[PDB]
């Protein structure tokens, strides 16, 4: 359970934040 | 005359507040 | 303003003030 | 020859006198700081009595249109207020002897002054009241930073934001709905709920009262098996016992369970000291908020910020909650402008 | 008014002038651990 | 702007007044660096 | 030491360990030093970097090339920046000395001796020293009466200040003759901090300013002399904690006076601070409006002083509460407003109508026109106006982040005095780290009821 | 070391985050 | 046993907690999460609100948001399976199913964690004072993301997940409801800031009553059954500074319970209301003297007056569904403004 | 030592994000409109929904 | 292109406070 929380917790947050930055550079 | 209901209610309040000061029952220490 | 105020707010200033020194004496 | 000069001065006049303000044995005590309070309060107490039961409609925005805030005067509990000065008057002391009657000090809203200027005073001498009598208790002191927080508060909203915008008449009106109306215009004018500080203020407040429920409800459950049943278990506790009066590990274990181990705090002193700390910082920061936006430096402006490829805007809810503030804006004091630009 | 105005001129400088030096009558030795 | 001569460390000096910021958070790593923190 | 173990303290309150170490204390506070000169430098050459010649000052965020120009440096009539070569200058001379401080704080931070006592006799200190501490005072006192004099003598006889009030539009002045009539100078002093007195903020020419340089710096050094050669009364040894957590506080106490203090001169005065540079002031730019409005429907035939607003008052000019003709609308709160641009129009009992019907010039009315529309209102991210205002003009006026910023700062500094007094106190008498489970006071107090 | 990988991984926080205050300035989002 | 051994296994002392309410709390708890976050960053609310609703459109943390349904889609649970968007996740997504997700997920969350507090207080021995503190919150969210909507037109004018989003519920129920003025939502303020005072006062007394069980100046190191504070001395102090006293700690503790979650019950009753629009938006004494009376004035009609101006101008914008056409002269507003 | 499959894995979801947007599949997935896909050359208003149960075929115009 | 170097300077700052405490850190 401690991995299954931690992974649960961990993977979409990078995988989020990735997005985001990316997301800093799309111009109009 | 609504205000002598609202004038009632408060004087009762700060009563009740100057009853619960001075007129309280001391704690005492174990 | 008038000389009424300044004379009533030295007087009881000075008042204090003397009643200090004593204490301090 | 060290720090403390430890020394009396021998049953004088004025050390009796010195003796029976700083006494610890009153039932209220009294310090120096009481020596300017209590009659601040007095006098506050007393204007602001008579003036919500009895006074008559004052000219808050100058511009001749009284404002009715007293009980005698058509108004209940929920509407009453002691309506702010004259907008004619501005930032200008308005004592009664400057004016050529009391009619005409009640009209310009001359007790709104008296009662805020002595409030403040008399709140500020009850913040030192709490330190001295922290020292002559032999307590440590910071009981008063903690109220320090509150005082601030009601210095923002009676004295630096009219300060700021130059007339007593923007202070906040001592009522209910005239604090509804002050917050209403605020949010117009400044965007209050944009600026991250009153965020803080929020988080001040609700995480306030969710640790003061949270501590309340551990401490609650905690406690140990000293009374009989269908009887008050406070009656399980009594003044001055030493004996602690709840379990601490099964608070601090159950805390424990409920998210994870070393989310829990084990020292109850850090607990206390969290306690006390998140709501003063809280508060601090939006009485920082209230005075800053005092001087118009507004919460985050969004409004129009995202744009499509052709150029059009794209509205948010930013963009919504800028139409209810413009809403607020053109409708409050709708006799009292003349020109375009609202700048004061 | 003016006899007002003197009234509360009074009075501000009474409590005053109680509080200063009132408060320099070796304040830091009111403590209980003297 | 900048003189002529010096135009050339602009960019430089537009990093010079975050500086003190950056001696706040060192402290934090130093203390961290010890034991303590 | 340098652990919780040798000192009490933990590695936050870190800092107060340093409270009996001379060495490592004057180390600190030079390093500090170092890093306010840092800043000063730095921020200058950053402002002089992004700088743009044919913009006003307000317009770019600059605070510190304001009080350059105040001063009188690259100024032309009107408040042109032309020269923009000694703010960099200063700069610069900030920056490398930022350096030299930077310097000593390490070293007597680090590398020197924690105590100045032992190798030392001059340097070194005892807070309980009250002659020392009054010694310390009275030379940094001295040190800031040369200061104003500083001041003085760049006002008097190196090109003189810039002048707002210059008959003649903005322009650097030298003050020939300053106010050292005390009635003056000290009626600045005795006067009521509420509208239309204003306290010190009330200084509207800088003769009172200079002459009350003067007499600060006379105050100032004869002070430093009177501490030097002095030791505390009887009196004041009975009432005040002699620690260093106390003399903190006591600082503390009078920086937060001072923040408040230069809050409301940023907020209000535009002589120290000359709204060619600053920007206008909030009654300054309500004042401009009205003004502006005035100046239009005038010209559209109105007869102004004839003109009835809604409410019954005068729509453009009406009186203030003690006679005064002024400006109508909210802007009659704003009525103590003194500017350049406008009391050319003002006379004996207020606003000379016919000056406004006749005399008022183009230069006048692009005045009032540029300071309503750069009014000190603007968001956080500097999106210029008022609250519900569209993103297009990016402005905050420097006064709004000189006044809010230190007040921030004051009112923290307070909390700080506050919580360093009290703890003063509990430390002095004896029981800062808690309460003697074998002395209870209260234990030994009769029961309040 | 511990206090090593604290900086090094707090450098790289706050460097996203102030990715993100610039993105503010750009793109999307700027008023541009 | 089958069962015996799944409660063994479930109730394992784990770094986290689990249990029979974990199975029902982890799930729903980590989809509301999720789908918060997924649609603050993704998903658009322009078809049902015409607003940019996601960082990958340019919102920031403070206008992003998961906004509320469609007003056309009713009080629709807006299954995925669902008639209206029949299995096509974009077609749900551009719906608002991710508000119905959120909403249900969340509450169901609620439900398992209040379940959680119950179930570890059982397993450790403790009162379950902690769960009915919790029964707070739960009312506030039942009655105003559930209830409030259920009573009015759609799930549209129920809050939107998202800061702004909630700032314009404010200001919406404000403007419509005269919230500010319903005696509930007072008795809620004085709950919340009375919570904060309560919490305030008790951390600033405990700390500085503090007994002197060590020599440094940091006491936190310094901590038994014996207490930590002086509470006779506390006593004293707030009874010659306030008038009054605990003198109780468990009545005091008890009562920094009760205070906050009656502000929250309260309040919720006043929601309640608004969900029926049984507001309490004038008083009826004061709008007949007013109508009879042009010179009479209170800061409540003052404040009626501002409702009126937010309820306009925002109207238009925020219910873009109703085709408002406000022309500009219909406008209420005052001079020069 | 477990900072290697963590080296080849964190980036890895890192550059995964990156790419679900600077690909624009986020688009396509969350239907979410482009900067040039708010208004087209025949509607020049706001694409609300107002059919309930026909919310497919409004959106497919 | 002066983004390039603003970015280079500001990381050659950054990194100055860490490189000092390591360097001492190994003494
Ligand atoms: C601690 C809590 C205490 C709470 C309050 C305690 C009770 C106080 C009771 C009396 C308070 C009176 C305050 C008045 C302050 C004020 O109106 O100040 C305004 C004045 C300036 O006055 C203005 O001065 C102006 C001068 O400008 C004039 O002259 C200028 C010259 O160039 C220009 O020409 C300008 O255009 C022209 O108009 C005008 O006269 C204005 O009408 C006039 O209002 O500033 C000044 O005097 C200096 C102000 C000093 C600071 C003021 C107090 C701030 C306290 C903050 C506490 C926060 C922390 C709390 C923690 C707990
Ligand atoms: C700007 C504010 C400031 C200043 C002037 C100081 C100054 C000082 N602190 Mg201090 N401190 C600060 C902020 C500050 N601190 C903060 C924010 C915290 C966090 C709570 C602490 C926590 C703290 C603790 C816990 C302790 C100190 C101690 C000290 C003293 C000894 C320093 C030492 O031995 O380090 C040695 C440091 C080094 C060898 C590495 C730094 C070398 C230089 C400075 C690198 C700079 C790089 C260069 C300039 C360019 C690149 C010194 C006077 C100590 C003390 O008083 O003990 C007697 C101590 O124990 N401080
Ligand atoms: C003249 C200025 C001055 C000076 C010399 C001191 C000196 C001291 N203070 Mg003090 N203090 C001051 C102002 C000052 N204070 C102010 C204005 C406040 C009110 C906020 C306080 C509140 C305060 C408290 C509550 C305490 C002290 C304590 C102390 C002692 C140890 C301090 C320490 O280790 O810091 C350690 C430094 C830190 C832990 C850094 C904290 C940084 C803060 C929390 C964030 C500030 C935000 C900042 C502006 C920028 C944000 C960063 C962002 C860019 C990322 C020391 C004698 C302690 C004491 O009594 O010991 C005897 C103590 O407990 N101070
Ligand atoms: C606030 C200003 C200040 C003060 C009071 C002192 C005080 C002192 N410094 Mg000093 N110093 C300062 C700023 C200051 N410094 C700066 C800015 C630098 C950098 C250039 C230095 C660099 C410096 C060195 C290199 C040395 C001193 C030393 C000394 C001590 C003996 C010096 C003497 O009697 O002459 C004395 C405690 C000496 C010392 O403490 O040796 C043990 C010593 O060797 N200082
Ligand atoms: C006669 C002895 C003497 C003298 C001349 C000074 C002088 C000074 N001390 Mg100092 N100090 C002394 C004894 C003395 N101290 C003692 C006994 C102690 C106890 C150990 C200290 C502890 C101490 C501390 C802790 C600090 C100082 C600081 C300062 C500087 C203040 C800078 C400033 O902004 O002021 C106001 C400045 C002006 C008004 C401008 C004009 C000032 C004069 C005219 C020239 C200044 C030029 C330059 C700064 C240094 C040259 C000064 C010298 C030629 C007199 C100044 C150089 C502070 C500092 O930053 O030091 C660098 C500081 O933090 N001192
Ligand atoms: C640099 C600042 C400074 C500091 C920290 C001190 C510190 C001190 N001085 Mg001192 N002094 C200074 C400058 C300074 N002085 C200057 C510039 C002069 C004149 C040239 C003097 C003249 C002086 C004398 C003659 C004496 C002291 C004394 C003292 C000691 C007692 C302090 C006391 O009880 O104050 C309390 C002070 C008061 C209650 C006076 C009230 C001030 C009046 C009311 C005017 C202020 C009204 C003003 C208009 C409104 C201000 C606004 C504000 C209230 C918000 C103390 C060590 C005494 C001592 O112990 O002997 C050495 C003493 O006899 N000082
Ligand atoms: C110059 C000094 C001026 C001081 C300011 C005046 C303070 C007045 C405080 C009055 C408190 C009255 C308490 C009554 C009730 C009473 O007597 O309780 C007494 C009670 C003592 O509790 P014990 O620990 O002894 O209880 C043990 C068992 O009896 C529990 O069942 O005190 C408290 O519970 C603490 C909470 C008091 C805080 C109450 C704040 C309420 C503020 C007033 C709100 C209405 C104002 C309306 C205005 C129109
Ligand atoms: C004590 C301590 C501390 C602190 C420290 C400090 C605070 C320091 C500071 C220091 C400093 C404060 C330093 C300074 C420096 C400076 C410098 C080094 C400068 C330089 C300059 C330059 C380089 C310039 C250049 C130029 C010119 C000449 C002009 C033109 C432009 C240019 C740029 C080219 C801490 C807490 C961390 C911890 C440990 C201990
Ligand atoms: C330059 C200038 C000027 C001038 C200025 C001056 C000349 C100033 C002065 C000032 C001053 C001259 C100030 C003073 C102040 C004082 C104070 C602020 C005090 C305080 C006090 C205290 C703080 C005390 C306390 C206490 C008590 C009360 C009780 C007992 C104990 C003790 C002692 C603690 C003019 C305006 C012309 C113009 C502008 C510029
Ligand atoms: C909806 C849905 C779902 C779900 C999904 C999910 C579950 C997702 C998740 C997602 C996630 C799970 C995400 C996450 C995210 C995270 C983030 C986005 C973060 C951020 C962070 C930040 C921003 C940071 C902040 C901070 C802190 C923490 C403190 C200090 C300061 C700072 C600022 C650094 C499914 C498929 C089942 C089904 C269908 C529907
Ligand atoms: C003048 C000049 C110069 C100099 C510069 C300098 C002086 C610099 C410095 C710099 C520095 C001085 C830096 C520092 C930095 C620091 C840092 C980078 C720290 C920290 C960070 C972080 C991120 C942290 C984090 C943490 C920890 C570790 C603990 C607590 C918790 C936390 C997580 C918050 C040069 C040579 C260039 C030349 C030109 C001009
Ligand atoms: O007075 Mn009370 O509220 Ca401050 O903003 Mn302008 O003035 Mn009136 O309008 Mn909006
Ligand atoms: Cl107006
Ligand atoms: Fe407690």
């Amino acid at each position: 359970f401690r991995w299954l929380a931690i992974h649960g917790l961990a993977i979409p947050t990078v995988f989020f934040f990735g997005a985001i930055t990316a997301m800093q550079f799309i111009q109009r | 005359m609504e205000a002598l209901v609202y004038v009632f209610l408060l004087i009762g309040t700060l009563v009740v507040i100057f009853f619960a000061i001075f007129f309280r029952d001391p704690p005492r220490i174990a | 303003l008038l000389a009424a105020a300044l004379a009533l707010v030295a007087v009881v200033f000075a008042v204090v003030l003397a009643l200090f020194a004593a204490w301090a004496a | 020859m060290t720090v403390t000069l430890e020394r009396r001065e021998s049953t004088s006049l004025w050390e009796r006198f010195c003796s029976w303000i700083t006494s610890t044995e009153n039932r209220l005590y009294i310090g120096w700081f009481g020596v300017l309070m209590i009659p601040c309060l007095l006098t506050a107490t007393t204007v602001f009595i008579i003036a919500f039961i009895a006074a008559p409609p004052v000219d808050i925005d100058g511009i001749r249109e009284p404002v009715s805030g007293s009980l005698l005067y058509g108004n209940n509990i929920i509407t009453g207020a002691v309506v702010p000065t004259s907008n004619a008057i501005g930032l200008h002391l308005y004592p009664i002897w400057e004016a050529a009657s009391l009619d005409e000090w009640l009209y310009n809203g001359g007790p709104y002054q008296l009662v805020v200027l002595h409030f403040l005073l008399g709140v500020a001498a009850y913040m030192g009241r709490e330190w001295e009598l922290s020292y002559r208790l032999g307590m440590r002191p910071w009981i008063c930073v903690a109220f320090s927080a509150p005082v601030a508060a009601a210095t923002a909203v009676f004295l630096i934001y009219p300060i700021g915008q130059g007339s007593f008449s923007d202070g906040m009106p001592l009522g209910i709905s005239g604090t509804f109306n002050f917050m209403l215009v605020f949010q117009a004018e400044h965007n209050i709920l944009m600026h991250p500080f009153h965020m803080a203020g929020v988080a001040g407040v609700f995480g306030g009262a969710l640790f003061s429920a949270m501590h309340g409800s551990l401490v609650t459950s905690s406690l140990i098996r000293e009374t009989t049943e269908n009887e008050s278990p406070n009656y399980g506790y009594k003044l001055g016992q030493e004996e602690e009066t709840y379990n601490i590990v099964a608070a601090h274990g159950y805390f424990g369970r409920l998210i994870f181990q070393y989310a829990s705090f084990n020292n109850s002193r850090a607990l206390h000291f969290f306690l006390g700390l998140w709501p003063v910082v809280g508060i601090w920061l939006t009485s920082i908020g209230i005075s800053t936006m005092a001087f118009n430096l507004n919460g985050l402006n969004f409004n129009q910020s995202i744009v499509d490829s052709q150029g059009r805007v794209i509205n948010t809810w930013a963009d919504i909650i800028n139409r209810a503030n413009l809403g607020i804006e053109v409708m409050h004091e709708r006799n009292a402008h003349n020109f375009p630009l609202d700048l004061a | 008014m003016f006899t007002l105005k003197i009234f509360v001129y009074s009075c501000v400088a009474f409590f005053c002038s109680l509080f200063i030096f009132g408060f320099l009558s070796n304040d830091p030795s009111r403590n209980p651990n003297r | 702007q900048l003189p002529e001569t010096y135009n050339i460390f602009a960019p430089i000096i537009d990093i010079m007044p975050v500086i003190p910021i950056l001696f706040l958070l060192l402290a934090f790593v130093w203390q961290a660096a010890v034991g303590f923190r | 030491g340098r652990s919780i173990e040798s000192t009490g303290f933990a590695w936050w309150s870190g800092n107060a360990r340093l409270i009996n170490l001379s060495g490592k204390l004057l180390g600190a506070h030079v390093a500090h030093a170092g890093l306010i000169v840092f800043w000063t430098g730095a921020m200058t050459l950053f402002e002089t970097s992004h700088f743009i010649p044919e913009k006003p000052l307000y317009e770019q965020g600059m605070i510190l090339l304001p009080h350059l120009a105040t001063l009188g440096w690259g100024v032309a009539p009107g408040g042109e920046i032309v020269n923009t070569y000694p703010y960099f200058a200063t700069g610069v001379i900030h920056l490398v000395s930022s350096a030299v401080l930077g310097f000593g704080g390490i070293y007597h931070s680090i590398v020197g001796p924690d105590v100045l006592e032992d190798s030392f006799s001059f340097f070194g200190y005892d807070w309980r020293d009250k002659n020392k501490m009054t010694t310390i005072l009275g030379i940094h006192l001295i040190l800031l009466g040369i200061g104003a004099f500083l001041l003085v003598i760049k006002a008097l006889f190196i090109g003189g200040i810039y002048d707002t009030w210059a008959p003649g539009g903005g322009d650097i002045r030298f003050i020939t003759n300053p106010t050292l009539n005390p009635a003056i100078i000290f009626s600045y002093l005795l006067k009521s901090p509420f509208g239309g007195e204003g306290w010190i903020v009330g200084v509207n020419n800088m003769e009172d300013v200079i002459g009350g340089h003067i007499w600060i710096g006379v105050t100032c050094v004869i002070g430093g002399i009177w501490h030097i050669l002095t030791r505390p009364f009887s009196w004041a040894r009975r009432a005040f904690v002699w620690s260093g957590e106390a003399y903190l506080s006591y600082s503390l106490g009078a920086l937060a006076l001072m923040g408040q203090t230069a809050a409301e001169y940023a907020w209000y005065n535009n002589t120290v601070y000359p709204s060619e540079f600053y920007g206008p002031t909030a009654a300054e730019a309500s004042q401009a409006q009205a003004f502006t409005f005035l100046v239009r429907d005038q010209r559209l035939g109105a007869n102004i002083a004839s003109t009835q607003g809604p409410t019954g008052l005068g729509k453009y000019l009406m009186r203030s509460p003690t006679g005064e003709v002024i400006l109508g609308g909210e802007t009659m709160r704003f009525w103590d407003l003194r500017a350049p641009w406008l009391e050319p129009l003002r006379s004996s009992n207020g606003l000379d109508l016919n000056k406004i019907k006749n005399d008022i010039q183009p230069w006048q009315e692009r005045r009032a026109a540029e300071y309503m529309t750069h009014a000190p209102l603007g968001s956080l991210n500097s999106v210029g106006g008022v609250a519900t205002e569209i993103n297009s003009v990016n402005y905050v006026s420097p006064r709004s982040w000189l006044t809010t910023s230190h007040f921030f700062l004051g009112f923290f500094i307070f909390i700080g005095h506050l919580w360093h007094a009290g703890r003063a106190r509990a430390a002095a008498a004896g029981f800062e780290k808690g309460i003697n489970r074998e002395n209870e006071p209260v234990l030994s107090m009769r029961p309040l009821d | 070391p511990l206090w090593l990988v604290v900086t090094f991984g707090g450098i790289v926080v706050l460097t996203v985050l102030g990715i993100f205050i610039y993105g503010s300035y750009s793109g999307l989002g700027s008023s541009l | 046993g089958w069962f015996d051994l799944l409660d063994d296994w479930l109730k394992r002392d784990r770094f986290v907690f689990i249990g029979w309410s974990g199975i029902l709390l982890f799930p729903c708890a980590y989809l509301a999460l999720g789908a918060w976050f997924t649609g603050t960053t993704f998903v658009s609310s322009w078809y049902t609100h015409g607003l940019a609703s996601s960082y990958l459109e340019g919102c920031n943390f403070l206008t992003a948001a998961v906004s509320s349904p469609a007003n056309s889609m009713g009080h629709s649970l807006l299954f995925l399976w669902g008639p209206e968007a029949q299995g096509d996740f974009t077609r749900w997504c551009q719906i608002g199913g991710l508000w119905t997700f959120t909403a249900l997920h969340g509450s169901f969350g609620l439900i398992g964690f209040c379940l959680r507090q119950f179930e570890i207080a059982r397993l450790v021995g403790l009162r379950p004072y902690n769960a009915i503190a919790f029964s707070g919150p739960i009312a506030v969210f039942v009655s105003v993301f559930l209830l409030y909507p259920l009573g009015q037109a759609s799930w549209f004018f129920a809050p939107s997940f998202g800061v702004a989003a909630i700032f314009r519920f404010l200001l919406f129920l404000q403007g419509f409801h005269n919230w500010t003025l319903n005696p509930f939502h007072m008795m809620g303020v004085a709950g919340i800031l009375g919570g904060a005072l309560l919490c305030a006062i008790h951390g600033a007394t405990v700390e500085n009553t503090l007994f002197e069980d060590g020599e440094a100046s940091d006491t936190f190191r310094a901590f038994q059954s014996e207490e930590t504070y002086s509470m006779v001395t506390a006593n004293r102090f707030w009874s010659q500074i306030f008038g009054v006293a605990f003198a109780n700690k468990r009545w005091l503790h008890f009562f920094l319970l009760f205070v906050p979650v009656t502000g929250l019950w309260v309040s919720s009753i006043g929601i309640v209301g608004l969900a029926l629009n049984l507001r309490a938006y004038d008083f009826v004494s004061q709008e007949i003297r007013a109508a009879e009376d042009p010179e009479f004035e209170t800061f409540y009609t003052k404040n009626i007056l501002l409702n009126e101006g937010i309820r306009a101008w925002m109207a238009a914008q925020d219910q873009p569904h109703e085709n408002f056409v406000f022309p500009e002269e219909v406008l209420p507003r005052g001079n020069a403004l | 030592r477990y900072w290697v499959i963590h080296s080849i894995t964190i980036p890895s979801l890192f550059i995964a994000g990156w790419l679900f947007v600077s690909t624009g599949l986020a688009y396509d997935v969350f239907g979410t409109p482009r900067p040039n896909e708010y208004f087209s050359e025949n509607r020049q208003q706001v694409p609300l929904i107002n059919d309930r149960f026909n919310a497919r075929e409004e959106l497919d115009d | 292109w002066q983004v390039i170097v603003q970015l280079v300077f500001l990381a050659l700052i950054i990194t100055t406070g860490p490189v000092i405490i390591v360097y001492l850190s190994t003494r």
